[PDB]
């Protein structure tokens, strides 16, 4: 130690870096492991004081040495592997820590090798002067030190009886293995134990014990034929418990042996307990590394289809670009309703003209369940299309993203998708690349829902019937057609229906947290026309084409602005109810939102730390509704200015022939209030509220779905 | 079958010591497969445990386990998702196999406090590599926890694995948890919890490590935002009812902005005291000797009833001013509950000796954060990492987590050490613990 | 990646090239131009004088006035056109007399110059952007003042 301290002093170390004791004791020694200023012990030696540095309230390894036995079967060079044990273990004179203890030989080779081992280095005994040796090891319960690191000639003096002095190690043969037995435990002298096994398979269960009797697995050799006999190695591996299993191998290293391993110390481990395995201690163990975060600031985007067209009678003459391009193989995913219409011959005829291979996919109903996905996938790996288009609007657009990936990715299953990719504000794990094989082409049937620019994707899953939302920027299509001459004969009953969702889709966009400069003029663009002549979509339908063409290309326009910034809690519950009373979506976020703007403005819980002072504030955002639409006196008051915002929403459903409470909407009290509860929290855990400023909670959101049950208006 | 003393748990672990052995020959391929559809379980059935994990442990609320159970089923399947567990690791041709094999039964105690929560994390991560546990949970949460432990073994027992893979023991009791520590068939402990049990947990002549909680100390000083981190910090300890392992504790602000963030606690949700009732909150925490377990994730209301005080519903937590930092006062201690401790500075070079006194007497330093402005000042933060002596260095940033926040983010607890003090560094518990990677040399 | 706020020239496919001999244009416009991704970051201007943050703003506010009342004009880029005049109408003077003291109107005036570039890579500019494409190439004046007399 001293000479290591003064080579580092002369190098710009300090002058008292490494300490020793002089005269050490017992005693002394116990006071420096307890000693409060060491939070380190490196123990190594026999099972002597590892133990006790164990039981010492301090973090601590020990570099231990159990009894490492060597199996020789018939197959093994008996020639070779008896010298290499033999001049492994009388490396200074069997002292070094993991060396060879004891070697277990099958039956049909065990003669072979006792007179080779008298021939060359060895004297075996086996009368009286056999149970000498074994006494002179142990003393008292434990190891003696008269006889660790001496010659093998000497020892046997201490017995009685002449051993010459040629003679390099002494072997006995012991069959029972024991405590009581004390040829089996670590002696540390140029001693060997050897065993008697039947066979192979023994002899492997005759050194598990062996292991295990030493406490600590540290390393494992055994000698065989490694090129005719490659399963007996691989069994051998899996069977023993050590750190290093060797073949062919000295244990410790020779006197052109491998140079490439580390020294049999270096080896510790942090347990006496059984079934320990060791490892190799370095420059990790002794240190400690600490990680420190810095607030990085997030930033927003604005990511959209490559490509939107829009216009009365656009859908031909976007469909030609297609065919100019590189088009041969393409698939339709399509509804049931629309397909017994007119409404799939005005895609395939000009497909057909040019010349395509276009099949019929007419299976999807209002909501996909994962079921006729799958199916759809087979049949689409079964065709090898190079483009898909989407037909219908939301059911068959939203399952045409997920039959995409799957048709791009077999191999990957769905399940993998379902806790990677189901919210669109990380970016730390990427969608594997897209767009290889084919493309996706976006295209509408109804009036306000914006589903063919957004990179969302909800499956249910028929076997019990929970969903399981997608979404990541990787799934929007590369081209939305947005065509309206497909729209002058839809019911009056059903034009508004998703009228009105786009409404709440714009509105709940432009109060979002992930609101952006970008997305906030397109949110307010389409609230503006929806008061213009959307009623007149309603009541002409026909007798006013102009409109409907409008109304149609703002739907789009609401969907430009949420796919960047997600809705809030509206369009939470709306998912709820749509899916358990089977009442449509459109109809279940337009009667509550007249109540969900008020739970908006208002002290109220709330999340902090954003939307309190980075965003500045909800009740405000709606007041700029007010004035942007034109519908607020010059002098009036933010609190009375929404009044007015809430009173036109009520008198547009005077003629958008709306319900005025969800009661009257087609469902029964009865199958409410039992089944309320079960339906309160499940909205706040539907990718919502990281939109609608307002933290929710179940206390508050079923107080809601009460109140639009009788149709009275919410007051505090 | 229900256990219920020692005798049949000499029975109900060999029979998890017979599924760990023929488990043990599996390869990756199907393990893989087992640990898809355990995270998918533990994701699908948040919401319903949650609701049942507060009816009988009367503490804490609903909403904020929602989000608590499913990041951490999520997370698990996030990182630890495809990294080799199984069979051969490597291949270096030197001819040099480094082939890994398991520990085999795992014990595991799981608080009151998260008694579901890391459930089933522990449980996530052992069938992953290959080895089994047994749940000893509190009699307050026990029906809890052994719920959210068979959810993931029915998950699994449909995937390929054998059958009593998992256990855990009814009506549990001191003498019974003891037996089972001592028990010379479990070779590993994950303890977690409050000093009442891991410090047993380390003197029990195994290994063992532990997901403990030391008091994490925020620093404020005058170049810090004071109308910002007034809020990281309230919203960061109500999360929960402040019952987050590795939570804010107390904090430090200098002399400068003292009286500028007193006004502001009470203005926004705190409500201090100095009166004779800063007293009794000190002796309402302390039944004897220790924390009791009466005031663990109550809101700050009642517990003021109990103190004797009234104090308005709406007030969010309760702040004492202490300046003494011993054991005789016990506001600086771990409280898992929401209440914060405030301190005072003459200038932020005594903060950080303030704070180092602090996580030394969580034994374990886990986490601290500092609250300065980090673009004129950025010799500061350099200072302040090589000083302290905890896992995670944080500057303005909440402890645990929020309700836009980071995402890349280990949650607070997967995160253990080895050894109860003399300055110990926490680290993240993962696959590798749990696993032992044998070298064969050709 | 834009170092400039007022012109939006990553979001367009627009280029123009002038001869090497003789000295006529060569422009070019087809959709393919668009780069795949733009990056618009508002460190990179911090620091310029308030003799480039007066003709970049004027530049973004021609490039928005006239698009909205351009012949091409849907009811797509309406909407983007009429918030970016929206935005420099308080932010571009306060980014002005104060410059970089106030970061957040720097950050609201390069962002909403972006913003104009989505509207005129769609609709397209009227005289106003050519005579003054000319009168800013004889007389050897910045783009950005030719537009704003």
């Amino acid at each position: 130690a001293d000479i290591v301290l003064q080579a580092a002093i002369a190098a710009g170390a300090p002058k008292d870096l490494i300490g020793w004791i002089d005269q050490p004791s017992v005693e002394l020694s116990n006071a420096l492991m307890h000693h409060p200023d060491i939070n380190l012990i490196l123990a190594t030696g026999g099972p002597g004081m590892v133990k006790a540095a164990y039981s010492s309230g301090k973090p601590a390894i020990g570099v231990g040495a159990g009894n490492t036995p060597v199996v020789i079967d018939e197959t093994a060079d008996i020639k070779r592997a008896v010298a290499s044990v033999l001049m492994s273990k009388t490396f200074d004179n069997g002292v070094i820590c993991a060396s060879e203890q004891s070697v277990v030989v099958v039956d049909s080779v065990y003669d072979a090798v006792r007179e080779r081992f008298a021939t060359h280095g060895g004297y075996l005994l086996q009368g009286k002067e056999l149970k000498a040796v074994q006494d002179v090891i142990l003393k008292n319960g434990a190891l003696n030190a008269a006889i660790v690191g001496q010659p093998a000639y000497k020892i046997a003096e201490l017995a009685g009886f002449s051993v010459p002095e040629n003679t390099k190690i002494l072997i006995g043969e012991v069959t029972v293995v024991d405590e009581s037995e004390p040829f089996a435990h670590e002696k540390l002298s140029p001693t060997l134990a050897m065993y008697r096994a039947k066979d192979f398979e023994d002899a492997v269960e005759k050194a598990e014990k062996l292991v295990a009797m030493g406490g600590i697995g540290h390393t494992s050799c055994l000698y065989t034929d490694q090129d005719n006999q490659p399963a007996r190695v691989s069994y051998f591996g899996q069977k023993m418990k050590t750190a290093r299993i060797l073949i062919n191998t000295p244990a410790s290293q020779g006197g052109l042996y491998n140079f490439k391993l580390a020294p049999s110390l270096t080896l510790g481990c942090g347990s006496w307990g059984g079934n320990s395995i060791s490892e190799n201690v370095g420059p990790k163990h002794l240190i400690n590394k600490k990680t420190v975060a810095k607030r990085a600031e997030n930033m927003l985007w604005h990511k959209l289809p490559k490509s939107i067209y829009f216009r009365r009678g656009s859908l031909p003459i976007a469909l030609d670009e297609v065919i100019t391009d590189g088009h041969k193989r393409a698939l339709i995913v399509t509804d049931r309703f629309l397909f017994n219409n007119g409404y799939a011959d005005q895609i395939t005829s000009v497909l057909k003209a040019a010349g395509v291979e276009t099949e019929v996919f007419f299976e999807v109903e209002a909501d996909p369940t994962l079921s006729i996905v799958r199916k759809g996938a087979e049949l689409a790996n079964s065709f090898k299309p190079d483009v898909i288009i989407a037909l219908g609007g939301g059911s068959p657009m939203d399952a045409a993203k997920i039959m995409w990936v799957m048709y791009e990715h077999p191999e990957t299953h769905f399940e993998e998708l379902a806790l990677r990719f189901m919210d669109i504000r990380k970016r730390i794990y990427k969608f594997p690349k897209m767009g290889v094989k084919a493309k996706m082409i976006a295209v509408t049937t109804t009036s306000g829902t914006g589903s063919e620019v957004t990179p969302f994707a909800v499956v249910t899953d028929d076997a019990t019937g929970q969903k399981y939302p997608l979404a990541d920027y990787a799934l929007t299509p590369d081209m939305a057609i947005v065509d309206a001459n497909l729209v002058m004969d839809m019911p009056k009953s059903l034009c508004a229906f998703g009228g009105l969702d786009a409404v709440t889709h714009a509105m709940e966009a432009y109060v979002s947290v992930l609101a952006s400069e970008f997305s906030d003029g397109q949110a307010l663009q389409a609230l503006k026309l929806l008061k213009e002549y959307l009623p007149a979509s309603y009541h002409e339908g026909s007798k006013n084409p102009v409109a409907r063409e409008r109304v149609h290309s703002a739907a789009t326009i609401a969907g430009i602005a949420f796919a960047n910034a997600f809705l809030g809690v509206c369009h939470s519950m709306a998912h709820k109810l749509g899916s358990q009373f089977h009442i449509p979506h459109g109809l279940a976020n337009a009667l509550l939102i007249c109540n969900v703007i008020r739970y908006n403005a208002n002290d109220n819980t709330k999340q902090t730390a954003f939307s309190q002072y980075d965003r500045p504030q909800a009740r405000r955002r709606y007041a700029e509704i007010a004035d942007h639409l034109g519908l607020s006196a010059p002098g009036d008051r933010t609190a009375a200015k929404i009044e007015k915002l809430l009173a036109w929403l009520e008198t547009l459903k005077a003629e958008l022939g709306i319900p005025k409470s969800i009661r009257e909407a087609g469902v029964q009290e009865a199958d409410f209030l039992a089944n309320v509860d079960k339906l309160s929290e499940d909205a706040f855990d539907d990718q919502c509220t990281g939109a609608n400023p307002r933290y929710p909670l179940i206390s508050e959101l079923k107080q809601i779905l009460l109140d639009t049950y009788y149709g009275r208006d919410y007051v505090e | 079958m229900a256990v219920t003393n020692v005798a049949e748990l000499n029975a109900l672990v060999e029979r998890v010591k017979k599924a760990q052995r023929e488990y043990a020959s599996f390869t990756q391929e199907q393990v893989d497969k087992i640990f898809r559809a355990a995270a998918l379980a533990a994701a699908d059935a948040r919401i319903p445990l949650a609701k049942m994990a507060v009816a009988e442990s009367g503490m804490g609320i609903v909403e904020d386990k929602v989000i608590k159970n499913h990041f951490a089923s999520e997370y698990i399947y996030n990182a630890y998702k495809d990294e080799k567990t199984c069979g051969v690791l490597s291949e270096d041709d030197t001819g040099t196999i480094t082939i890994a094999e398991p520990i085999g039964i795992i014990c595991g105690i799981v608080p009151t406090t998260n008694p579901t929560s890391t459930a089933i994390f522990k449980s996530l991560i052992s069938l992953k590599t290959r080895n089994a546990i047994i749940f000893s949970p509190h009699p307050r949460a026990k029906d809890a926890t052994n719920k959210a432990a068979d959810i993931v073994l029915q998950a699994a027992i449909a995937a390929g694995a054998p059958k009593d893979l998992i256990g855990w023991i009814d009506q549990p009791s001191v003498e019974l948890s003891n037996a089972l520590m001592h028990h010379p068939d479990i070779n590993l402990i994950l303890a977690t919890g409050g000093p009442g049990m891991v410090k047993a947990a380390y003197s029990s002549g195994k290994p063992a490590i532990g997901v403990g909680a030391g008091n994490t100390p925020v620093v404020i000083d005058e170049t810090a935002d004071i109308k910002r981190a007034v809020a990281s910090v309230l919203m960061s300890k109500t999360f929960d009812n402040g019952v987050i392992c590795a939570s804010e504790q107390s904090v430090v602000v200098v002399d400068s902005v003292y009286d500028a963030v007193r006004e502001r606690f009470a203005t926004h949700g705190g409500y201090l005291l100095q009166g004779k009732e800063l007293k009794a909150v000190q002796d309402v925490i302390l039944k004897n000797g220790a924390l009791n377990a009466a005031i663990v994730g109550q809101p700050a209301y009642k517990i003021a009833e109990l103190a004797g005080f009234s104090v308005p519903e709406n007030t969010k937590i309760l702040i004492g001013e202490v300046t003494v930092v011993d054991e005789s006062e016990p506001f600086a201690h771990e409280k898992l509950s929401p209440t914060l401790a405030m301190y005072r500075a003459k200038d932020f070079e005594d903060a950080v000796e303030k704070a180092e006194k602090l996580v030394a007497m969580g034994g374990i330093g886990h986490t601290s954060c500092l609250y300065t402005d980090q673009d004129n000042q950025p010799a500061r933060v350099s200072y302040f990492g090589q000083k302290m002596k905890t896992a995670r260095i944080l500057i303005n940033t909440p402890a645990s987590q929020g309700g836009l926040y980071n995402f890349k983010l280990a949650p607070s607890l997967t995160l253990g050490c080895g050894s109860w003090g003399g300055n110990s560094i926490s680290e993240n518990v993962g696959p590798k613990h749990l696993i032992n990677k044998k070298t064969v040399a050709k």
